[PDB]
DNA sequence: TGGAGAATCCCGGTGCCGAGGCCGCTCAATTGGTCGTAGACAGCTCTAGCACCGCTTAAACGCACGTACGCGCTGTCCCCCGCGTTTTAACCGCCAAGGGGATTACTCCCTAGTCTCCAGGCACGTGTCAGATATATACATCCTGT
DNA sequence: ACAGGATGTATATATCTGACACGTGCCTGGAGACTAGGGAGTAATCCCCTTGGCGGTTAAAACGCGGGGGACAGCGCGTACGTGCGTTTAAGCGGTGCTAGAGCTGTCTACGACCAATTGAGCGGCCTCGGCACCGGGATTCTCCA
């Protein structure tokens, strides 16, 4: 039995998305070729934050991805940041940012 | 003895607290505040031990998102200190005291 | 003894703005933000009970706080859901 | 109206009518009209009432009560068409009885829809009878320095005999035959009879100036009221008339001013004009409009139309003209013809192609004939010459590769598009540009990009920056702004504005044209006598060419454009008819063709010929009189085998 | 007792991008929240898109509209070339 | 065939129930045909989450009564919850 | 032949609302009381905005409610304002608001 | 004189217009370099709603931008506009 | 002749334009701006005649909601004129230039 | 220092157009069964959460001080409001096509629905290793004097 | 200004240590087959609505000019807040205990999907009369200069 994500060439369980997209009441009918497209954009988006995370965790000289690496990953990007504009994060804090008039005279 | 220049210790705490990520309000004063407004709203309520934890970082990231914002107004009035008209400007633009 | 609203203590908000990058604070700020924080909670803890009110539970869970903070516009990650 | 006779006229209709004549009256589709007549013959309306399209098989009004519902209203309004035609038949014969009371001949048949009273040479020879109402002599209040022709003597008493009978007239002579010169004379003939107004002339802003010129020129005793200016200026005009310190016979307005302001609407309603003259009342052609009601709401004891169009085969036009000429029918309800006028033409249906309606369009035209006075050119003849010009190799070398740049390889091959566009590639054809460009190849060839192709305009670009023409960075925009202008114009911004003068003159290439060396023949048509000429030209760059073809041979002084449409022109037209200092005043198609000038300028020359009969004749009768003292001849320029010749009619005739 | 998540799949991608990188379980909870926000925010649009044009179905086209609509453009540019590339491998089966 | 639904006559109605002496311009009535359509859109969107959150498949009166406290501000919602529990009570005894 | 809204005694059409929750995909099952309760709360809400408009248009003595009166009604009350804070009104304009520092000589 | 051909339409929002516009929003006196900045602000506002409402209509398999899609494009930001059929 | 005091005519236009409700940008300059950004985004597009009308009041109520907001910052800096740092403060707080 | 002068509110009048009522009509709400399952409840548990309660120590609390920043005053001039002249380009109306819009008829294929299957994924159980943290340890940075 | 002590900070190693990682059974969720049936293609149609052009107005932009007023700038001055020490105190750690109750299975059932015919409520349209816009006339009122 060839799995649907493997014939799509992905990792995300497209059966799980196809099971959720029926019961989530987003329509009364969902195309078979629909949630394969949703699995790809999810596996793209989960990769793209995480690739920028593992860049930042590399700079902190650690192997473990920690929530401090996440918030510094998302805010440092611009285009990702506007997606997660109003979105907060847990345990993340804020990017280091000094305003210009804060330095002493 | 030796006293530092004023502000310069405060500037060190900026770089100490921007690089760190721990919670900045003690848990038990935050928790006992929560239960007070709870039974004011409806009584006989208990809390999950992680439920106040997200509630803390809800308020704390909101308060940083206010304070980092209200710093920009005090710069805009050519000052370096915030005053209660600065934070009063902040929620008026944001959509509370419109 | 002490007020729980005064449990949010004056060194804490002073420590808080240092994360936000404010150099020097006025002393009148400490009794303004206490109003700002408590009007913030009376939206979200209003919403937090009403989900548990709907579930007919007598305990507040963490998952409802996200479902409270979702319709606030202040959506928050890292706690399930 | 008889409902019992109404239900019989639909019974004879539905059993007889063809499928296309069913849809032409009803507006329905071809399948429902067939399905209606598939069940027919109909002995009664109830046999038609059971017609319904069947329900869709397994793979909100029925067809009967819909079609009998509309055709009963169609036969209702048809009798109202008859109730208007038969009433128009009444006053129509009285005009003919008034025309036969002159003892004058009509060369027009009633089925033409016109009356055409040419001349009264039998009344000139034997005298005017004692019972005739005709006035052979021009009115004394008119200017005696301006002669009114014998067909123009007819029309003012054609207006006057129609003025007696309490009607609305249509002086629908072709334009340029002095229709404006008659109505000023009709105002002067009304001045002879102590009927001194107030009259209204609604003439558009393109002809607000010809009348005010000829108001001074043809009847200077006639008191003119210019109802024009700003809104607050016309308020001072309205106060100038509401405080009656000066009586006027004549008020002049546009179609613009008369209807869009309520203040003018209550003003003109409060003027109570005697005669209203409708100069190009094309809103009277469309009955279903707000403007047409606005045209007719202003009171008038005598309503006159001035338009050179004959009565066409369109019942939406004719019924809109039937309410005009017949009094107290605009005051009638007219609720039975809104159903007639609301069927918008379609690929499937049209109300003009209905069989019962087509018999009524002939029936409406037959009775509107003594109300329409149209005299043609050749019935009162301005000897016509159509002088073809020889070819020149300069015009021909861009004419003969215009069988290649015109012939795009797209029709009679298919480009790849999104869907099966079977006829959009057909609907990108018949573009009007290449026809008028072929009608510009036949014109003066200098207007095309034949002088300064690409590189001469770069030298203009650097040598126009050395001026106050110096913007931020505009060396490749002004040059591109100079890439789309014509070569006459790219000469005309380097001769009128001397910023660059190295290539202003190109060895005078305006003299190198087949139409100008034949105009050099026409120039020598102006050297044996004082032949001051009228030179029409269809295009403005052609006028900008022809202003400078006179910059070589004989001096140019005044480019007689049709863009003088703001106020009355005199100084363009009065200082003329001297020997050679003022010889060539270049008329144009955009000039006002309602009015004319002095008849001594005999040879009228057309640089370009026409496509439709809206200016086939207006450019061709400015010196058209019956009392001219010398030889008078109209000219038009035609080239070898251009489509400018092929818009002139040479294909075939019909034998019937 | 039974709960379901994405925690093996997130880590999966992780090792197929950064094979030499650990991840805390708190950071896993961010990602499992992050998936179920983006999946939540997309399907609200695809419902409403088909609701606007009265299609009773959710197909590949509407999600392609929402990803051009919801996410910004350069993120939209790679994503619209991702799933179309992904369904073409799905097509030949 | 062409047909389109609205709420206009019912709004025009509720006007005459509280003010017999008032007219509505059609562009103003189109606000209320949108304004009640936004409010109906939001409260249904609340219950769809709320029915999903207790993993129910139904929508009862309690979900909407939860929702109208959740969405509307306090005093407006305070009459509004009583404006419904009175109204379904008249629906309760009838039939 | 009594309507359910007539059996509610109310004026927003409760039938098509129960039809709207069927094809709006908001859930799979709708209770009997749910559209009844929802039509009540629209009847409370759409009146409460319209009640403030009718008192607003009475001030300028206009029988026709112009939306300028309507937008003036919603933002003036502070509680209804928070419902529609992110909403504009067509032909709406703004409330009379000049700050005091812009006024002339005190 | 064909010198703007679909370029300088951002100058169509003229300096008296934004002068007129701030009077409704209640700004007393305007500095002279404001007009160029709000030209950029307004255009980057339109470059979202035209970006969205096209994508709706391009999903609608048609080319004419209709009415309600604008409201649906404005919903995607969170600026609901009323009185246009929804 | 007689010239008014400066600002006092401008203050009259506040009360003239707050009480009025007509559109404040001419239609055809607004429409020709819209089609320019249209075929920049995707070409061959036509517009409904009311579709630009809502698009106008989208932008206009957004621009009042900016200008009325950016007036509050210029007050907060103890001025009465807006400057391009005032409007730059406005979108930074609102959520554009964060 | 009140008196002139621009803008204003009030109103009679016109009138207009459009909201509003009458009517047809239609299709969709209502009624009425009938099925079944989704939810209500009864019960249980175990677990997570409450609360004591003592230790402790970091942090809060309180305090001098000084100094800088903040608020104020004066000044200055630069800039933009205010009106006037010009002009333009918007608004307006019409008149076009005409191609995009919406509808229907028609099919089809594709996707819900059911069943079977079976392993992919999960709860739990280990383990080790990154990582947190002391701690020397050298090294950077601000502080003030000469 | 540079020196340098004082203070702070990363380095680097060493030692926990628990949290992440793999592994294993297990099961339920997902894949495959099949089928209805209807939702969508689609192609045709047709009618409308858009748009492109033209003209003709004229309110409206726009340019300029002036002047005066708000913005910046500098000064001063003083206050209230940083900054460190010392003292208090309670936050938190980590146990302890208890117990509502959250979550779970189990059982009916009662309410709502469903389809059918029913039948009138609403909706498209068409009048029509009156609110409202104008508008000009008319008295009032604020605002600038004595």
């Amino acid at each position: 039995a060839k799995s649907r994500s493997n014939r799509a060439g992905l990792q995300f369980p497209v059966g799980r998305i196809h099971r959720l997209l029926r019961k989530g009441n987003y329509a009364e009918r969902v195309g078979a070729g629909a949630p394969v497209y949703l699995a790809a954009v999810m596996e793209y988006l989960a990769a793209e934050v995480l690739e920028l995370a593992g860049n930042a965790a590399r700079d902190n000289k650690k192997t473990r991805i920690i929530p401090r690496h996440l918030q510094l990953a998302i805010r440092n990007d611009e285009e990702l940041n506007k997606l997660l504009s109003g979105v907060t994060i847990a345990q993340g804090g804020v990017l280091p940012n000094i305003q210009a008039v804060l330095l002493p005279k | 003895p030796h006293r530092y220049r004023p502000g310069t210790v405060a500037l060190r705490e900026i770089r100490r607290y921007q690089k760190s990520t721990e919670l900045l309000i003690r848990k038990l004063p935050f928790q006992r505040l929560v239960r007070e407004i709870a039974q004011d709203f409806k009584t006989d309520l208990r809390f999950q031990s992680s439920a106040v934890m997200a509630l803390q970082e809800a308020s704390e990231a909101y308060l940083v998102g206010l304070f980092e914002d209200t710093n920009l107004c005090a710069i805009h009035a050519k000052r370096v200190t915030i005053m209660p008209k600065d934070i009063q400007l902040a929620r008026r633009i944001r959509g509370e005291r419109a | 003894l002490r007020d729980n609203i005064q449990g949010i203590t004056k060194p804490a908000i002073r420590r808080l703005a240092r994360r936000g990058g404010v150099k020097r604070i006025s002393g009148l700020i400490y009794e303004e933000t206490r109003g700002v924080l408590k009007v913030f909670l009376e939206n979200v803890i209003r919403d937090a009970v009403t989900y548990t009110e709907h579930a007919k539970r007598k305990t507040v869970t963490a998952m409802d706080v996200v479902y409270a903070l979702k319709r606030q516009g202040r959506t928050l990650y890292g706690f399930g859901g | 109206i008889d409902t019992a006779a109404l239900k019989e006229e639909v019974l004879k209709y539905m059993n007889r009518c063809s499928t296309q004549d069913l849809a032409d009256m009803t507006g329905c589709t071809l399948a429902e009209a067939e399905f209606m007549v598939a069940k027919r013959p109909f002995p009664d309306l109830e046999s038609a009432l059971v017609v319904k399209q069947p329900r869709p098989v397994i793979p909100k009004t029925p067809l009967g009560p819909r079609l009998v519902g509309i055709c009963m209203e169609i036969m209702r309004g048809y009798f109202v068409v008859d109730a208007l035609i038969r009433q128009c038949e009444q006053l129509g014969g009285k005009i003919q009885r008034g025309i036969e009371a002159w003892g004058l001949s009509n060369t027009a048949t009633s089925d033409e829809g016109e009356t055409s009273l040419v001349n009264f040479d039998q009344m000139k020879s034997f005298g005017t009878p004692a019972n005739s109402s005709f006035i052979t002599t021009p009115p004394a209040s008119f200017s005696p320095d301006i002669k009114l022709q014998d067909y123009q003597i007819i029309g003012i008493n054609w207006l006057y005999l129609l003025y007696e009978l309490k009607l609305a007239g249509i002086l629908a002579d072709e334009m340029g035959l002095g229709k404006t010169c008659q109505t000023i004379a009709f105002f002067s003939l009304l001045m002879d009879k102590n009927i001194n107004g107030p009259h209204l002339v609604i003439a558009p802003a393109s002809t607000m100036e010809n009348w005010l010129r000829e108001f001074a020129k043809f009847c200077p005793k006639l008191k003119i009221e210019l109802y024009y200016g700003s809104q607050v200026e016309r308020e001072e005009i309205r106060e100038r008339i509401n405080s009656n310190k000066d009586s006027y016979n004549v008020m002049l307005t546009t179609y613009r001013l008369a209807a869009t302001s309520k203040a003018d609407r209550l003003f003109l309603r409060n003027q109570k004009f005697n005669v209203c003259v409708y100069d190009e009342g094309h809103y009277l052609k469309n009955r279903a409009s707000e403007r047409y009601r606005h045209l007719m709401s202003i009171p008038a004891d005598f309503r006159v139309l001035l338009t050179g169009t004959p009565l066409q085969n369109n019942l939406k036009e004719l019924i809109s003209l039937l309410a005009f000429i017949l009094p107290h029918v605009f005051d009638y309800g007219l609720k039975s013809l809104d159903v007639i006028f609301t069927m918008k033409k379609s690929p499937e249906s049209d109300f003009e192609r209905a069989l019962l309606s087509e018999q009524r369009v002939s029936r409406a035209k037959m009775m509107m004939a003594p109300f329409v006075l149209r005299r043609k050119k050749s019935q009162v003849l301005k000897t016509r010459i159509i002088e073809f010009c020889e070819f020149s190799e300069e015009e021909r070398r861009r004419y003969d590769d215009f069988a290649s740049k015109q012939s795009v390889n797209s029709l009679l091959v298919m480009k790849t598009n999104l869907d099966t566009n079977a006829n959009l590639a057909k609907k990108k054809s018949t573009a009007g540009f290449v026809l008028v460009q072929l009608r510009k190849l036949a014109d003066h060839p200098m207007l095309f990009r034949i002088h300064y192709k690409d590189d001469i305009l770069r030298q203009m670009a650097k040598a126009i920056m050395n001026e106050p023409q110096y913007k931020k960075a505009n060396e490749l925009y002004i040059f591109e702004d100079m890439q789309y202008m014509s070569d006459i114009e790219l000469h005309n911004l380097c001769c009128k504005f001397p910023s660059i003068n190295s290539f202003q003159l190109k060895d005078e290439p305006w003299m190198d044209a087949t139409k100008v060396r034949k105009l050099k023949k026409l120039l020598t048509n102006a050297v044996e006598n004082g032949d001051r000429v009228v030179l029409f030209s269809q295009f403005t760059q052609v006028l900008d060419i022809l202003q400078l073809v006179m910059k070589s041979l004989n001096l140019k002084f005044l480019r007689f454009d049709g863009s003088t449409q703001v106020d009355f022109r005199q100084d363009l037209i009065d200082q003329f008819y001297a020997d050679e200092s003022i010889n060539v005043f270049l008329l144009s198609t955009k000039a006002g063709g309602f009015g004319i000038n002095l008849a001594c300028a005999n040879m009228v020359i057309l640089y370009d010929v026409s496509f439709n009969p809206f200016d086939d004749l207006q450019a061709e009768d400015r010196a058209h009189r019956v009392g001219q003292k010398k030889e008078v001849t109209v000219y038009k320029f035609v080239v070898k085998d251009t489509i400018e010749e092929h818009i002139q009619r040479l294909a075939n005739a019909k034998i019937a | 007792k039974r709960k379901e998540s994405y925690a093996i799949y997130i880590y999966k991608v992780l090792k197929q991008v950064h094979p030499d990188t650990g991840i805390s379980s708190k950071a896993m909870s961010i990602m499992n929240s992050f998936v179920n926000d983006i999946f939540e925010r997309i399907a609200a649009e695809a419902s409403r898109l088909a609701h606007y044009n009265k299609r009773s179905t959710i197909t590949s086209r509407e999600i392609q509209t929402a990803v051009r609509l919801l996410l910004p453009g350069e993120l939209a540019k790679h994503a619209v070339s991702e799933g179309t590339k992904a369904v073409t491998k799905y097509t030949s089966s």
